[PDB]
C-alpha cells in the first residue's frame, strides 16, 4: 500500500504539471475536486488510474 | 496533492 500511494502521488503530480492552472487557482481546484468526486461516484471508478480520473474530471469542466 | 490521493484511495 505504501508504494501504491507514492506511485499514485507521482501520477497526480504529472497531471498537475500538465495542467498548472489547478495548483495556482483556488476556484479551479474547487471545480475540479467537485467533478473528481462525481467521476469517483461512477460505477467502475475503482478501475480508473488517478491520472484517468483527473483527466475525466478536467474534460467534464471543458464540457 | 494529499487531498487528491486520499479522495482517490477512498473511491
Amino acid at each position: 500500500f505504501c508504494e501504491k500511494y507514492k506511485q499514485t502521488k507521482e501520477q497526480a503530480l504529472t497531471f498537475f504539471q500538465e495542467h498548472p492552472q489547478y495548483m495556482r487557482s483556488k476556484e479551479d481546484e474547487e471545480q475540479l475536486m467537485t467533478e473528481f468526486k462525481k467521476v469517483l461516484l461512477e460505477p467502475g471508478s475503482k478501475n480508473l488510474s488517478i491520472y484517468q480520473t483527473l483527466l475525466a474530471a478536467h474534460e467534464r469542466l471543458q464540457a | 496533492l494529499q487531498k487528491w490521493v486520499r479522495v482517490y484511495l477512498d473511491r
